[PDB]
């Protein structure tokens, strides 16, 4: 049996790190609702 | 508890506590992946949460309701994820989205990598909306991860 326990609100933070880069790929989603890239 | 906010999907099915998954709360309705619970029942304190609506193509499922969350990347705008790591506090990483240009059109994504008991944290615009889960996504040469910006039909 899985149960859920709040971990915060919903909220935008302006002190916030910045990371992370902005791939572009080409890919496909499969019936199982899987992402392949091609 | 319904209040709205960032909710950690808990089992006990393995060793200890384990964190599965994470979800949003809005408008009384749970929204997570479906690969976090498969469309399984949860619970809240004393409730029951049953399913309401999932589809394993879209990797989304909703309880007590329709799914409600319907904002979407601006396209240009940076976003936030609110990463709910399992056993850490919840923390607002800002990125800006890539693409992942399928044939059915395009989908922001996030490369962004966190453990798999992270799936289901919201991003977020600049005005607080969610604009989708995080959690369903591809491994690319490198080996990192990067997911979509998986976000469902409202109505
Ligand atoms: N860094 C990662 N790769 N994952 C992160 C978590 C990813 C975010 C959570 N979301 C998922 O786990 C979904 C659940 C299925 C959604 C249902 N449709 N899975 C995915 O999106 C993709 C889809 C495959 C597409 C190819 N056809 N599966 C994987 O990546 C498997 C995997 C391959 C290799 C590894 C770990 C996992 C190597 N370990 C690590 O690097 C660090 C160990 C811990 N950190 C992780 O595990």
């Amino acid at each position: 049996d899985m149960y859920i326990e709040r971990a915060g609100d919903i909220t935008w933070e302006k002190d916030a790190e910045v990371t992370g880069n902005s791939p572009r790929l080409d890919v496909a989603l499969d019936e199982s609702g899987d992402f392949s890239l091609v | 508890e319904t209040t709205d906010g960032v909710y950690r999907v808990m089992t006990r099915r393995l060793l200890g506590s384990t964190q599965v998954g994470v979800g949003v709360m809005q408008e009384g309705v749970f929204h997570t992946m479906w690969h976090v619970t498969k469309g399984a029942a949860l619970r809240s304190g004393e409730g029951r949460l049953d399913p309401y609506w999932g589809d394993v193509k879209q990797d989304l499922v909703s309880y007590c309701g329709p799914w409600k969350l319907d904002a979407a990347w601006d396209g240009l705008s940076e976003v936030q994820l609110l990463a709910v790591p399992p056993g850490e506090r919840a923390k607002n990483i800002q990125t800006l989205p890539g693409i992942f240009k399928t044939k059915d059109g395009d989908i922001g994504a996030v490369a962004l990598d966190y453990p798999a008991g992270t799936s289901g944290s919201p991003i977020l615009d600049k005005c607080g909306r969610v604009i989708g889960l995080y959690g369903n996504g591809v491994v690319i040469k490198n080996g990192s991860y990067v997911s979509a910006i998986t976000q469902g039909k409202r109505e």
